[PDB]
């Protein structure tokens, strides 16, 4: 069946380089182009740029137009989106779309199997375990605090339990709250920096 | 002299019609209403030889006579007939999917409720009333204001509108096609001198973009003539394909005005035209090309323009020159006369 | 080049409803958009494509209209399952697909009392106003914030931040509360 493997997701310091292979099995990358659709975490789909190698006609969206070089071999059934010069305002989640060829149905279709998408983030800061604080109760709502950490993947194991979404901070960092609606121990889970600190709550 | 005019009357109403009587019947064995029509001028022309009407040079028929209980029956049948297919093409030119909706035993029903109709009127008039079976003109008791009334006033009304509604939706039809293809070829046309004298690619990229958008469109779109033939028609995926090159042509053209130069990019729109003249206007020359596809328009035109003056002499007389009497029999025989011959004609 | 949009960016319909979006092309566009269906945490799905088709394999529930230069998608009934984010996009070449800024369909329910904490801040300065089981999205706080995502009673927990007494105020709530330490 048909089947589209990304893959070169990944942390990039601002100003480097990128390389995503768009692997599609079952069908031939000669039979149908494949664009580059991204999506910037919180805001909706973005058009990037699109190859189709059965004639070779590139055209980038205005806004990336030169700094990206798309590619596409059919020995391999892939179609390669060279970055250069990656911004911090670059960060999205990369799908790699299909689309037919004019006439007939194929092309009335629009992007059908998109793949599944690996995210490229952009920053000027490295890896650190978070630093959990304890928090103190005023029910009684408890939980616990973490500040900055880096990368994105991080979970709290607790020993109603809320787990808010991470919030960048201006410094560069993240922030992740938890708690739990009691009428007790905090466990982290960083699997980038190996940290699985505890804090104890109590009042 | 008046002895031989009427003899010969009943032998071309009656050979003529019964050879048509059957086969008629027989064709549409092997059109609900229309085997109403075979059916309805079948009885009142087999029971027609039964009375010549040359018994008046037999003073017979003493309770019996072709005049009031078959030409009754006749006028009730052909008007009511007519009523219902003047209603069904009218509902089925004003979008009969809400009406109807292919719902045609449910026709079964109102075709035999034409008899049904016609017994309320015709054979209800079953009595003497000085008619001529063998003071005004008739109209003691036997004045025929219902005959006329329902004859003639209810199914020319009920038709006439008919058939103005179903050209006047065909006309709106038709119209709803020019103008959108003459508004794409407009478009097609503005805005192909644009990039021949195009000095960038930020205009000619601009400018095909919103003739493909054009072409796109007036592919979905019906053409003005050579129209209501089946989709899957030879000639409809002719013109079909006539717009699959044209995009083709276009997604050429701006594929190379893409890349960044532009000098190309006309004479690509320039071959363009080519072959959008010599082929799709060609198309549209011959379109932009009225009457049903059968006889039926036919068939009720005869028959309101020869019964109608049956009843015209019926209380033309005011209280000689009563000439409407051997014209009557002829009037309504070659009625019957032109039934088959229409539908042979029909047929063709 | 062409600019699409879509007025009713956020729904709040609950089972069995029925939803109307409506998307306007700028542009002189055929019948040539599509309608993505995209769960989250999840690659995009083809719902609707040229504009009045159906993809092969999507309930009928789903379907759209053309009408003009707009466009609409309109869905009979609203299963449980049926709950994400839709995207209007139209294509008229490859080098010139635009797509919509999205409608996000969540579950209705009845206004609800905000509960309100304020933690003290770590020995180990930063504290936190807390929102939880609170219904609908339309509350502030007032003094860096973040909500969760509906939960699975279809309510929301807000969460504040601050690096004292905060409050919050709700359509649920007659008045605003106030919590301070």
């Amino acid at each position: 069946e048909v089947q589209l493997v990304e893959s070169g997701g990944g942390l990039v310091q601002p100003g480097g380089s990128l390389r995503l292979s768009c692997a599609a099995s079952g069908f031939n990358v000669v039979d149908f182009s494949l664009h580059w659709v991204r999506q910037a975490p919180g805001k909706g789909l973005e058009w990037v740029a699109y190859i189709s190698s059965s004639s070779g006609s590139t055209s980038y969206a205005d806004s990336v137009k030169g700094r990206f070089t798309i590619s596409a071999d059919t020995s391999k059934n892939t179609a390669y989106l060279q970055m250069n010069s990656l911004r911090a305002e670059d960060t999205a989640v990369y799908y790699c779309a299909r689309w037919g060829y004019w006439p007939g149905e194929p092309w009335w279709k629009a992007f059908d199997y998109w793949g599944q998408g690996t995210l490229v983030t952009v920053s000027s800061a490295s890896t650190k375990g978070p630093s959990v604080f304890p928090l103190a109760p005023s029910t009684a709502a408890l939980g616990c605090l973490v500040k900055d950490y880096f990368p994105e993947p991080v979970t709290v194991s607790w020993n109603g339990v809320h787990t808010f979404p991470a919030v960048l901070q201006s410094s560069g960092l993240y922030s992740l709250s938890s708690v739990v609606t009691v009428p007790y121990i905090c466990n982290v889970n960083h699997k980038p920096s190996n940290t699985k600190v505890d804090k104890k709550v109590e009042p | 002299v008046t002895r031989i005019f009427l003899v010969v009357v009943y032998s071309i109403v009656c050979f003529l019609g019964i050879l048509g009587n059957g086969l008629v019947i027989i064709i549409a064995t092997f059109m609900v209403w229309f085997l109403n029509l075979a059916v309805a001028d079948f009885l009142f022309n087999v029971f027609l030889p039964i009375h010549i009407t040359y018994a008046a040079m037999v003073f017979g028929t003493a309770m019996c006579k072709i005049s009031n209980f078959l030409l009754i029956h006749n006028m009730f049948t052909s008007v009511f007939l007519l009523t219902i297919i003047s209603s069904d093409r009218c509902i089925s030119v004003l979008l009969p999917v809400w009406s109807q909706n292919h719902r045609s035993r449910l026709a079964y029903m109102a075709c035999m409720v034409i008899w049904v109709l016609a017994f309320f009127l015709s054979s209800p008039s079953l009595v003497f009333r000085d008619t001529a079976n063998l003071v005004g003109y008739s109209r003691h008791m036997v004045v025929t204001v219902t005959r006329f009334l329902c004859g003639f006033l209810v199914p020319v009304l009920i038709i006439t509108a008919c058939y103005l509604t179903i050209v006047c939706k065909l006309q709106r039809n038709a119209r709803r096609q020019l103008a959108d293809l003459e508004d794409n070829w407009e478009t097609l046309n503005d805005n192909l001198k644009v990039i021949e004298k195009a000095d960038n690619a930020a205009q000619v990229k601009d400018a095909l973009t919103k003739m493909r958008a054009a072409a796109l469109d007036a592919q979905k779109a019906t053409p003005p003539k050579l129209e209501d033939k089946s989709p899957d028609s030879p000639e409809m995926k002719d013109f079909r394909h006539g717009f699959d090159i044209l995009v083709g042509q276009i997604d050429d053209a701006l594929k190379l005005a893409n890349e960044g130069k532009v000098k190309e990019a006309q004479a690509a729109a320039e071959q363009l035209k080519t072959t959008r003249n010599a082929y799709i206007q060609k198309y549209l020359e011959r379109a932009r090309s009225k009457k049903p596809d059968k006889i039926i328009v036919t068939i009720i035109i005869t028959f309101f323009l020869c019964w109608c003056p049956y009843h015209t002499l019926n209380l033309l007389e005011l209280h000689v020159f009563s000439l409407g009497l051997p014209l009557a029999t002829a009037l309504a025989i070659a009625n019957s006369c032109m039934n088959p011959i229409l539908y042979v004609f029909m047929g063709q | 080049d062409i600019q699409m949009t879509q007025s009713p960016s956020s729904l709040s319909a609950s089972v069995g409803d029925r939803v109307t979006i409506t998307c306007r092309a700028s542009q002189s566009v055929s019948s040539a958009v599509a309608w993505y269906q995209q769960k989250p945490g999840k690659a995009p799905k083809l719902l609707i494509y040229s504009a009045s088709s159906l993809y092969s394999g999507v309930p009928s529930r789903f379907s759209g209209s053309r009408s003009g230069t707009d466009f609409t998608l309109t869905i009979s009934s609203l299963q449980p399952e049926d709950f994400a984010t839709y995207y209007c996009q139209q294509y008229l070449y490859y080098s010139l697909v635009t797509f919509g800024q999205g409608t996000k369909v969540e579950i209705k329910r009845t206004v609800a009392a905000p509960s309100v904490f304020i933690f003290p801040p770590s020995d180990s300065a930063s504290v936190v106003c807390l929102l939880n089981n609170f219904y609908p999205r339309e509350a502030k706080v007032q003094w860096q914030e973040s909500v969760t995502e509906q939960d699975s009673d279809s309510t929301y927990s807000l969460s504040s931040t601050l690096t004292y007494a905060c409050e919050v105020t709700h359509q649920g709530l007659s008045s605003p509360v106030t919590k301070s330490f």
